[PDB]
């Protein structure tokens, strides 16, 4: 009764997003092994593997052109932060909080989901880029110059940690509706209908967590800590752009390698 | 100009 209501619970969340997120981790991972239909991603691996790709313009100044990625990449997540907040709506008891709490609440939540995305698109060799069509290499972007060697490596780390715990699409939604219901947001009025959805949603995930991996050790307290790793990789946003400010010019990097810059986050 | 916050609260209307 308790037990078949978390059930339900967890169900809802999964058609849910199953609805609201095309690109799900299932469809990353066909494309990223192999089972595919369609023909496999092109590979960079080199700068002459870079300029054979034209599957994909002007001229950026050295001290602007990481924050132009930066700034590329977050307007390019607008389709995300859509989505994101789509799901949300279906979280229940979401929509009745405070209009203000919602934005609030999905104003920080969206870009550690967006890492919890990116993740699904990585493999220990690298990441998905172009829609799919293409794959960068994770040695070949830890190669490169200036600061842009340090960008994707911690990014790298963390998903490799998080994508050894397998999880699917169906734990997947409990675990982003947990986070977005996170009582300690900056600025939130009502910090308690907040903190009792997301009670609620951690017991669905734990049961989840226990259904779906049956043979697994701490799953539940391994995959809590990924909440924290999230943050910091935010958090470590900051320090990156400080760094920018104050490199040992210069911060020249091949057009097409900002373009796939762009795609990351 | 209109950053995140905007974009988040035309998605919930
Ligand atoms: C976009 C594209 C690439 C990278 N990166 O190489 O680290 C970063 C971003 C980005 O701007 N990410 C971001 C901004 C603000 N908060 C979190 C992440």
């Amino acid at each position: 009764p308790e037990s078949a209501d978390l059930r339900a619970l967890a169900k809802h969340l999964y058609d849910s997003y199953i609805k609201s997120f095309p690109l799900t981790k299932a469809k990353a991972r066909a494309i990223l092994t192999g089972k595919t239909t369609d023909k496999s991603p092109f590979v960079i691996y080199d700068m002459n593997s870079l300029m054979m790709g034209e599957d994909k313009p002007l001229q950026e100044q050295s001290k602007e052109v990481a924050i132009r990625i930066f700034q590329g990449c977050q307007f390019r997540s607008v389709e995300a932060v859509q989505e994101i907040t789509e799901y949300a709506k279906s979280i229940p008891g979401f929509v009745n909080l405070d209009l203000n709490d919602q934005v609030t609440l999905l104003k920080y939540g969206v870009h550690e989901i967006i890492y919890t995305m990116l993740a699904s698109l990585m493999n220990k060799d690298g990441v998905l880029i172009s829609e799919g069509q293409g794959f960068m290499t994770r040695e070949f972007l830890k190669s490169l110059r200036k600061p842009f060697g340090d960008f994707m490596e911690p990014k790298f780390e963390f998903a490799v940690k998080f994508n050894a715990l397998e999880l699917d699409d169906s734990d997947l939604a409990i675990f982003i509706a947990v986070i977005i219901l996170s009582g300690d947001r900056p600025g939130l009025l009502n910090v308690k209908p907040i903190e009792d959805i997301q009670d609620n949603l951690l017991q669905a995930l734990e049961l989840q967590l226990k259904l779906n991996h049956p043979e697994s050790s701490q799953l539940f307290a391994k995959l809590l800590q990924k909440m924290t790793d999230l943050r910091q990789i935010v958090t470590e946003h900051v320090q990156l752009l400080q760094v920018i400010k104050k490199t040992e010019t210069d911060m020249s990097l091949h057009p097409l390698l900002q373009e796939i810059y762009k795609d990351l986050y | 100009n209109l950053g995140l916050e905007d974009i988040i609260r035309k998605a919930l209307m």
